[PDB]
């Protein structure tokens, strides 16, 4: 993925500021309870049954960590994504066996959460830069 | 399927945005064409850059069809039976864009809803959007 | 929305398919599993090799249930209300799994009614089985 | 695209032999009919109002042989996709400005042709290994 100038400002600007101790499991919370056909491959994270029970549950929050680690440490190698996500690819490709479409979600509902954090400072134009970041790291999962 | 929570969620938002929505209507094209310019080619003769009086006016109309919407919620199809002709049939209206504008909808709420934009609210009017957007492309099925 | 040149359509190629819809059925379900396997996770019981009785059988299911929409087509969302809340409730069916199946179900009968499957009929069963699907996935509207 | 033997076995015996100069405008001519919102991209070629008018159009027919054409070339090389539909990326990317999707759509209308065509000679595996290949052409098209 290529950003411009502007575009990686509008990102890296943002992202300096992200709670990266509780950005990561909303995501993943509101991803569970807004699509829950997600939550088939969480059957070992214990009650996800009611918006409240998903959204604190422990393990939840624990795995979103992960997860945004991953987007950060795509954020880095937005040159490399294919070679950053190479081992991830194989295990939700081949391991887990997810849609590549629940990527896009995922990357989309994070979107979601930025803005609820930011309001008026996550603009039209740094949502454009967000979204196009999230469409390579979903891609580049999607490669296996 | 539209669940008496869901309407109770919708509701909620809608009364928070108040007079404010054809404003958050305008902000969600803007985020929408600069997002997902594939979307762009449908409005050539729009001016879409900021501050343009077209997607001012354009905001107003398609928040005032979602208000219609909610207000007749039980009959959602016959609401908007009009405006599914017109986007299927007369401008032919890409199905994947009615997922981008609810996405960009959505966004624009969140970034101003604060409160209101819980997950359980998030889940409520996703499902509105994706009623709509059926409903707006059931002229294809 | 199923206008009456397609529902003439549909039971055209109904009647065709005749007493194969099961192994057609069976048919698709294989296909589906062979060029789509994350789909194959929703049957982890399942044998899915070549000549399975059990995807004969779920063939079989699949094409009485195809069978009863086209029979009340004009009430699709009734009748297929218990499967509905089987595939979004229970087994929490992936939306997009709903598009390949029905991608395989074409692929079927494309490959067993060289006379019937015209652009047409092509068109007039990708309908029917979008309606099918969004009955299907309504549970999670 | 990496095929396994089997699935390159199945898809060239196939490929050579499909009737270059009428399945390409089968393809684009059912997936005008069955996706209409895709004839908003051909306004020049004239009437499109019923099946019968799209599918037999000089201009359907002409411009489906290149399409089956871009498909051939892939097929030769399934290694190098991204450097085969560059060029072709700029243009239904950047110029067109189609969405992706519809690249998706318009490989599976193929495999229906395809079905039509060959019938039980078009059995699962054969297939299997077709949507292989336009799920990789789809993507190279939609690098930019
Ligand atoms: C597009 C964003 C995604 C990213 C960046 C991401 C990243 C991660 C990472 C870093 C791990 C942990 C890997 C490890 O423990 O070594 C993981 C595991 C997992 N992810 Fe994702 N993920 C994404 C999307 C998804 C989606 C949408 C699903 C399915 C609904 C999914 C289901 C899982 C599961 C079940 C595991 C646990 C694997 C295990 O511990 O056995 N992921 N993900
Ligand atoms: C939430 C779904 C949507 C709603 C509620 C909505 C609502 C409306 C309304 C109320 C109008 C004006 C009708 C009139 O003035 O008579 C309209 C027109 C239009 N819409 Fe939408 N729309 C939706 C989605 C979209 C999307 C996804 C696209 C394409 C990316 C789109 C493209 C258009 C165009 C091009 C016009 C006509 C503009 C003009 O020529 O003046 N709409 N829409
Ligand atoms: C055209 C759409 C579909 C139709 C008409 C259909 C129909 C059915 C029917 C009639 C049953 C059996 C119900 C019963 O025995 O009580 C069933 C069960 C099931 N379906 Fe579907 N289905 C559809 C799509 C799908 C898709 C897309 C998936 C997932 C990829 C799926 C996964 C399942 C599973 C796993 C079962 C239960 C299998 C078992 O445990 O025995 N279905 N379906
Ligand atoms: C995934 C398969 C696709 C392939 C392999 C393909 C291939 C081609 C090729 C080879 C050309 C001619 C390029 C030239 O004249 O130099 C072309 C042009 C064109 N295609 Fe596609 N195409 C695909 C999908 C699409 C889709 C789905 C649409 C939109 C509905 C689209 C719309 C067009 C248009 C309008 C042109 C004409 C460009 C012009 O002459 O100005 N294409 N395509
Ligand atoms: S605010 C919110 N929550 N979910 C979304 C979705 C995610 O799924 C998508 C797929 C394709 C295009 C857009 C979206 O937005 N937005
Ligand atoms: S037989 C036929 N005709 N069209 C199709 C579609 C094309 O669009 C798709 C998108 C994603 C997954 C599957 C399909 O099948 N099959
Ligand atoms: S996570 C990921 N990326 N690609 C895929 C699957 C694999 O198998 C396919 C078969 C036919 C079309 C598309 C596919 O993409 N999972
Ligand atoms: S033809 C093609 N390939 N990618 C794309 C677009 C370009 O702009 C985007 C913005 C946000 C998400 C995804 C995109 O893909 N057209
Ligand atoms: S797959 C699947 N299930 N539901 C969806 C849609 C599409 O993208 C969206 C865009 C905005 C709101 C909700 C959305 O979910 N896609
Ligand atoms: S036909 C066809 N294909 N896709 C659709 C709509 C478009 O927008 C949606 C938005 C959310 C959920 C489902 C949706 O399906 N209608
Ligand atoms: S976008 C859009 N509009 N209609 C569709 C669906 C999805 O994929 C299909 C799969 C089988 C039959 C029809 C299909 O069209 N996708
Ligand atoms: S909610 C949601 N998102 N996508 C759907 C269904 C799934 O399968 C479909 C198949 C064809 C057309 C539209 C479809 O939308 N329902």
């Amino acid at each position: 993925v290529h950003l411009t100038p502007e575009e990686k400002s509008a990102v890296t600007a943002l992202w300096g500021k992200v709670n990266v101790d509780e950005v990561g499991g909303e995501a993943l919370g509101r991803l569970l309870v807004v699509y829950p056909w997600t939550q088939r491959f969480f059957e070992s994270f214990g009650d996800l049954s009611t918006p409240d029970a998903v959204m604190g549950n422990p393990k939840v929050k624990a795995h979103g960590k992960k997860v945004l680690g991953a987007f950060s440490d795509g954020l880095a190698h937005l040159d490399n994504l294919k070679g950053t996500f190479a081992t991830l690819s194989e295990l939700h490709c081949d391991k887990l066996h997810v849609d590549p479409e629940n990527f896009r979600l995922l990357g989309n509902v994070l979107v979601c959460v930025l803005a609820h954090h930011f309001g008026k400072e996550f603009t039209p134009p740094v949502q454009a830069a967000y979204q196009k970041v999230v469409a390579g790291v979903a891609n580049a999962l999607a490669h296996k | 399927v539209l669940s008496p929570a869901d309407k109770t969620n919708v509701k909620a938002a809608w009364g928070k945005v108040g007079a404010h929505a054809g404003e958050y209507g305008a902000e969600a094209l803007e985020r929408m064409f600069l997002s997902f310019p594939t979307t762009k080619t449908y409005f050539p003769h729009f001016d879409l850059s900021h501050g343009s009086a077209q997607v001012k006016g354009h905001g107003k109309k398609v928040a005032d069809a979602l208000t219609n919407a909610v207000a007749h919620v039980d009959d959602m199809p016959n609401a908007l039976s009009a405006l599914s002709d017109l986007h299927a049939h007369k401008l032919r209206v890409d199905p994947v864009n009615f997922k981008l504008l609810s996405h960009c909808l959505l966004v624009t709420l969140a970034a101003h809803l604060p409160a209101e934009f819980t997950p359980a609210v998030h889940a409520s009017l996703d499902k509105f959007l994706a009623s709509v957007s059926t409903v707006l492309t059931s002229k294809y099925r």
